[PDB]
């Protein structure tokens, strides 16, 4: 499972932003990360921002399970 | 660099090591809910004395 | 919070600067780079007249 | 009490402003590096084929 | 005729010294080690600045 | 194991100074034993 963990890094990295296969990340695929946000996100050129701003939104969201279990707060029902 | 100019030159390519963990783990709480290493005492007491005493 | 007992957290931070110490070892510099500046033309310089003592 | 959601992400906002910015310097920096390549393989070439 | 050849070996180690730079990039971009044969690297602590 | 060779030539140089964690080894241990010893008596 080493293999299967090591080549998601590897994959994504490449795809997400940058490396005949170092200028495919000069055009990059941040106009493909580009369309998640509004559209502001502009300055992703050469200080790329969807590049790293989606490992922080995942370590985010991670975090949020552990912390699930302590600020419960919910009644019997839902919010507004 | 600049103000050492020795021959203890060596022992500050560690330093911009040093210096880019704690200016990571440091700007990486920031976020809604994350969690930093460096706010428990215990690895700064691990981070001072190893090296404090590998200057005298 | 006042936490406790510390047998936690410092023996994987020693686990960090194998890595820390793998990735900023590799980086080129422009300081480096330019001290190899200059090492390429005295040798020809003096082969220039390495012909000049080989004729006179 | 996570209103401070927001305003860590409304601060990250006004950074990608003079993030536009960031990358003429990221475009400018190495540069001057590749150039100071360029340098190089000009001046070894240029300074032998005349003394041959 | 010593001079004549002494000076073509001359004009032949300079004729082998710009194939060379030649053989380094073949890109902009084109390698870490390629350029590794002019511009120089050493053993440990040579470079002060 | 080729996280080694690339840093040898870098640990017997200044480990010799900088591999002095029995001090920080030895502060951890009693530290641990101060925390028992204070939930030993409660």
């Amino acid at each position: 499972a080493s293999v299967v963990p090591l080549k998601d890094r590897r994959l994504l990295e490449v795809k997400l932003g940058e490396l005949d296969f170092t200028p495919s990340g000069i055009a990059g695929a941040f106009q493909r990360g580009y369309y998640r946000y509004y559209n502001k996100y502009v300055n992703v050129k050469k200080g790329s921002v969807a590049g790293l701003s989606m490992v922080l939104a995942a370590y985010v969201v991670f975090n949020y399970c552990r912390s699930y279990k302590e600020l419960k707060h919910e009644r019997l029902r839902k919010y507004h | 660099m600049a103000i050492h100019n020795q021959k203890g030159q060596t022992w500050s390519l560690m330093l911009m090591s040093l210096i880019m963990f704690i200016g990571s783990t440091n700007i990486l709480g920031l976020l809604p809910h994350s969690f930093t290493p460096t706010t428990q005492l215990s690895m700064n007491l691990g981070m001072a004395i190893p090296l404090w005493s590998a200057t005298v | 919070d006042t936490s406790t007992w510390f047998i936690t957290i410092t023996s994987m931070i020693m686990t960090l600067f194998i890595l820390f110490q793998l990735k900023i070892s590799n980086y080129s510099y422009p300081a480096s780079p330019e001290s190899i500046e200059l090492k390429t033309q005295k040798h020809s310089t003096p082969w220039e007249m390495k012909w000049t003592k080989i004729y006179l | 009490e996570t209103f401070s959601a927001i305003s860590t992400i409304g601060v990250l906002v006004y950074i990608v402003k003079k993030y536009g910015a960031s990358i003429g310097a990221f475009a400018d920096k190495l540069n001057e590096q590749k150039i100071a390549q360029l340098e190089e393989v000009k001046q070894a070439s240029i300074k032998q084929i005349q003394d041959a | 005729a010593e001079f004549l050849s002494l000076s073509k070996a001359r004009i032949e180690a300079y004729e082998k010294e710009l194939e060379k730079m030649k053989n380094i990039i073949p890109f902009d971009q084109m390698t870490i080690e390629d350029l590794n044969e002019v511009f120089p690297e050493t053993k440990l602590d040579k470079k002060k600045y | 194991q080729f996280q080694f060779t690339g840093i040898k030539k870098y640990f017997n140089s200044y480990t010799l100074t900088g591999r002095m964690n029995c001090v920080l080894a030895t502060y951890g241990g009693i530290a641990l034993l101060v925390l028992y010893f204070k939930l030993r008596s409660k």
